RNA sequence: GCCCUGGGCGCUCAAGCGUGUUACCUAUACUCUACCGUCAGGGUUGAUAUGCCCUGACGAGUAGGCAGG
RNA sequence: AAGCUCGUUCAGUUUUAUGUAAGAAUGAAGCUUUUAGUGGGCCAUUUUUGGGC
RNA sequence: GGAAUACUGCCAGCUGGGACUGAGGACUGCGACGUAAGUCAAGGAUGCUGGCAAAUGGUUAUAUGCCGCCGUCUUGAAACACGGACCAAGGAGUCUAACGUCUAUGCGAGUGUUUGGGUGUAAAACCCAUACGCGUAAUGAACGAGGUUGGGGCCUCGAAGAGGUGCACAAUCGACCGAUCCUGAGGAUGGAUUUGGUAAGAGCAUAGCUGUUGGGACCCGAAAG
RNA sequence: GAAAUUGUUGAAAGGAAGGGCAUUUGAUCAGACAUGGUGUUUUGUUCUCGCAU
């Protein structure tokens, strides 16, 4: 009935690509070479 | 169409065509919207005619149209015809023959799937 | 009615306000008067104390909202704000406890406030705008 | 009855099945991107030093968004637009890049702005305006088994894979880009910068080919 | 390159001219949401019906055609 | 609008064949039959005519 | 030799200020937290507080910010072109004859009671014998009242699919006959060049919109015998 | 016993106004018709079984 929207609300972010989870727990977003 | 009784029949039609997947239903369905010139009158030669098919020996005919009697023919096979309307000439040729006729709600009680179920239609052109 | 997920989380608090910091209210009939914050209740409001003796402020529950937060702070660990509650501003002709519980919280208070000069003549002030402020330049 | 609580059970150990598998498809995918990454700016470096000439490869997957209204097109754009799916303004979709399709943005050139997506706003797209087509209808894109129902014989499971698929334009990028519903972009939250709009990229412009560019122009009007 | 002969107020290191860089003004255009309707899909009766509903899209317009009051 | 019956068949969409067997891309049917109205010029453009038109 | 920094792109990084929105209506669904109970920002707002016997707001007048005479006319959207002093009533695709399409009802190879007769609670209501409006065996209608290929559907086997089956007709060729071109036991009789249907009817009556000519014919008016 | 039209009284404003978007001022009005909703003892054909409450 209402349209959830990833990147913001984090609860429902996790609900699609559990990887999230890993991701934010390891900073692969700033991954040094 | 304004008849009570064909709009209880399109009711029961429109609710077996939903809930028993098999396509007779939604057959049977569509030709009760036809108009009277789309349902042509079938005449009992036509039944007969058909009735000879391969198979169809102890299978049952259904003709969603009006059973009209016929003056070409004269033996008649034991069988089991429904239509909508049945006229007291082709009536009393099937009652005598040993056969039954019976309302569309009868044969949706007898095969709700179309089981052993022919449909005829009548000719246009 | 559905059952609405709308857990009441707890208020929290912006950093500029600290127990024992001087407010300023904007609003009420101590509208531009100097006061000093005491502790947070469970109503969201702010427990504060003028002191009465020095301005004439009471113990009173105000909004944050209309308060504006000032870096000078004093003491404020000896007086035990803890007997006042929300059940102490019910109503359903100032009541007796009104007088005796606020001279004993002005009385804790009073002496730290002598402790920095010029603080009480400072709180016995009302605040006031003046011609050319800036208040978005200004720190407060 | 026993049901209730029986088909809860094994429900849940279903999903949480197809969320480990889910899981391990994404991690995949990302360490293949970043192998992959890294591999291209290692072949970079050693191009560099070996004192020879670089060979990018050829940009495989484009994106194309219209900026001009429907007055006054001219048929032969307006029917490369419809079937291109960009028919309101401000809404684009991917395309496989071949001489087919170049061939046709050429002529869609003066009316619409297009170029090199990249795999963030490829995901933020996806993740915010993703809107599925199913049964005809608009449906968007918040739960994995939706995309898996209606993608799971192409092997399509979750939301990470339909953007590995849209990335990567592998075998099934036919299906993957028919089942998204056209993109519905804003106008550019900045603006579009250059005074006049109506004019190629390349001279100050906004329509045409501007390869990263579009990914910077997609996330304001995104 | 510009000048001379060949909207009103005013403007002159322009408030004139060409160009480069940021910000801002706002259409019924675009993006999110509230409501009416049409169009499309679906649930529906071991009774919950020409009904009670779920989902999406669409909304300019003379003559003309159809439908509903 | 009016019947059938195929769900696929189609395109003012884009290059190699020499205009196509296209298992190239992209988007997303047909025959009928009778039934109201419909007999304009023009802005720009095209073919690019000559001496103003 | 070394970092740093400008710039580009990422953060499924953090932390705020401000604007609109509260839409659904007892739980069923996808997720996170947790060893379990249970909790959650997880298929749409909740909790607390204050002012009120005119409360909020509606119509209207007047002033402020912005915007701005009618139907028919040529038809290039047009200026030009008729009508308008105001008001109450009247006013115009209405009725009918013959031919239909479309939709419904009854019957059905039949259909149609009402020119009339019987009868009647009396222009009301209920029945019918003659024939009679239309088709029904015609362009003597069977080689078989059609196989060859398809076909809404039916089932045998197996989910996908395979087999047969065949409803109207999609295409073709044949069968009968009015008919085409020889033949001459008068045109017999046997073929056959092509021909317009039958195949195993599909129609009559009533009711409703609607098509076109004729009657005044959407309404007022037109130099006269 | 209606409209054009006109007479007494009350509101109005300065070669013109009735018309459209949002607001104040002056007048005026439905103004919520809340009559509602929660559990007992007192006295008569022990008593809330139920009436005035």
């Amino acid at each position: 009935v209402l349209k959830k929207n990833p990147l913001k609300n984090k609860q429902v972010l996790l609900r699609l690509n559990p990887y999230a989870k890993v991701f934010a727990a390891e900073k692969l977003g700033s991954k040094k070479a | 169409s304004d008849n009570v009784y064909l709009k209880l029949l399109v009711k029961l039609y429109t609710f077996l065509a939903r809930r028993t997947d098999a396509p007779f239903n939604k057959v049977v369905l569509k030709a009760l919207f036809l108009s009277k010139i789309n349902r042509p009158p079938v005449s009992v030669s036509r039944i007969a005619r058909a009735l000879k098919q391969e198979g169809a020996a102890n299978k049952t005919v259904v003709v969603v149209g009006t059973v009209t009697d016929d003056a070409r023919i004269f033996e008649f096979p034991k069988t089991t015809v429904a239509a909508l309307r049945f006229t007291a000439g082709a009536r009393a040729k099937i009652v005598k023959a040993g056969g039954e006729c019976i309302t569309l709600d009868q044969l949706a009680v007898r095969a709700p799937k179309g089981q052993n179920t022919l449909i005829l239609r009548g000719p246009r052109n | 009615l559905k059952k609405t997920r709308k857990a009441a989380r707890p208020q929290k608090l912006r950093a500029s306000l600290v127990p024992g910091t001087v407010l300023i209210l904007l609003a009420g009939r101590f509208r531009g008067k100097r006061v000093v914050y005491l502790k947070h209740l469970e109503d969201n409001t702010l427990l504060i104390s003028g002191p009465f003796k020095v301005n004439g402020v009471p113990l009173r529950r105000v909004n944050a909202r209309y308060v504006i937060a000032t870096s000078t702070k004093v003491s404020v660990e000896g007086v035990n704000v803890e007997k006042f509650n929300v059940e102490y501003f019910a109503k359903e002709e100032i009541k007796a406890e009104r007088v005796e519980d606020q001279k004993v919280v002005d009385k804790a208070l009073i002496a730290e406030i002598k402790k920095t000069p010029l603080l009480k003549q400072y709180l016995s002030a009302s605040f006031s705008l003046k011609n050319g402020d800036k208040p978005h330049m200004l720190k407060f | 009855a026993e049901q209730v609580a029986a088909e809860r059970a094994a429900r849940k150990a279903a999903n949480k099945e197809k969320r480990a598998i889910i899981l391990e498809r994404n991690a995949a995918y990302q360490k293949e991107y970043e192998t992959a990454e890294r591999n291209i700016i290692q072949a970079k470096r050693d191009a560099k030093a070996a004192g020879s000439y670089y060979v990018e490869a050829q940009h495989k997957l484009v994106f194309v968004v219209r900026i001009k209204g429907i007055n006054k097109i001219p048929p032969k754009p307006r029917k490369v637009l419809q079937l291109l799916r960009l028919t309101r303004i401000n809404s684009g979709t991917f395309v496989k890049v071949t001489k087919a399709t170049l061939e046709l943005l050429k002529l869609i050139e003066p009316y619409v702005a297009y170029g090199y997506p990249s795999y963030s706003t490829i995901r933020q797209l996806v993740y915010k305006r993703g809107f599925g087509k199913i049964n005809k209808q608009r449906v968007p894109l918040s739960d994995n088994a939706i995309i898996e129902a209606n993608l799971g014989k192409y092997g399509i499971l979750s939301i990470d894979d339909l953007i590995h698929e849209i990335i990567t334009v592998g075998p099934h990028f036919k299906q993957a880009n028919n089942f998204l519903w056209p993109f519905k972009l804003s106008n550019p939250s900045g603006g579009w910068g250059v005074p006049r709009k109506f004019k190629h990229f390349i001279q100050g412009g906004s329509f045409g080919n501007r390869e990263e560019f579009i990914n910077k122009l997609v996330k304001s009007m995104n």
